[PDB]
């Protein structure tokens, strides 16, 4: 990898629940990827062009606890398992890849950067197959090109007997397509 | 009902 990553837990369980109910998060926000949670489950969200994008199957309809109360979904594209909120101030946004590379890097929930070989528009095979548990909880995590630019957000995996052989992701082009629907 | 909450972050470089 030419890219590295590290994680920082900013909230605990009790404070999490609380903030979920009020919808008011005054904690300072940093970084390009946020670790995100509802009461039941947890997953990632990625920032691209000022919008925080995550998966619909983790956050469905829900708002995002923000510094001035809850934030409504700007974008909701059930068809592509994609939702988006306006990035809380402080969230450093990634920008889309323009180079067309096939040498991708998926950044996971535990801050692993793992090589992915670009296969289609929304598809890429893992160079070293991992266990599924190694990947679970990373939906809404970013796929990056070698220069650290965004090509897509992690949606799903293809696997057999608990070992992940390939990854599906929403292409960054579909995010701008969703943003092209006023 | 409830909101999604930011319980952490991943920094890149
Ligand atoms: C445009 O085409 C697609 C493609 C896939 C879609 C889709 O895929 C699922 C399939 C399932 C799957 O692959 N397996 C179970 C097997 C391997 C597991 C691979 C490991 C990690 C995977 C990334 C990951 C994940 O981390 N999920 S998560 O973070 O844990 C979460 C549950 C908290 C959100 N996602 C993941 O595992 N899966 C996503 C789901 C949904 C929707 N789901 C719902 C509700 C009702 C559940 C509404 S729409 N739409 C999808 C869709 F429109
Ligand atoms: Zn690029």
């Amino acid at each position: 990898a030419p890219i590295t990553a590290y994680s920082q837990q900013t909230r605990g369980l009790l404070g999490c629940i609380i903030t979920s109910l009020t919808g008011r998060d005054r904690n300072q926000v940093e970084g390009e990827v946020q670790v995100v949670s509802t009461a039941t489950q947890s997953f990632l969200a990625t920032c691209v062009n000022g919008v925080c994008w995550t998966v619909y199957h983790g956050a469905g309809s829900k708002t995002l606890a923000g510094p001035k109360g809850p934030i409504t979904q700007m974008y909701t594209n059930v068809d592509q398992d994609l939702v988006g909120w306006q990035a809380p101030p402080g969230a450093r946004s990634l920008t889309p890849c323009t180079c067309g590379s096939s040498d991708l890097y998926l950044v996971t929930r535990h801050a692993d950067v793992i090589p992915v070989r670009r296969r289609g528009d929304s598809r890429g095979s893992l160079l070293s197959p991992r266990p599924v548990s190694y990947l679970k909880g990373s939906s809404g995590g970013p796929l990056l090109c070698p220069s650290g630019h965004a090509v897509g957000i992690f949606r799903a995996a293809v696997c057999t007997r608990g070992v992940a052989k390939a990854v599906d992701f929403v292409p960054v082009e579909s995010m701008e397509t969703t943003m092209r629907a006023s | 009902k409830g909101s999604v909450v930011i319980v952490g972050r991943i920094i890149l470089s």
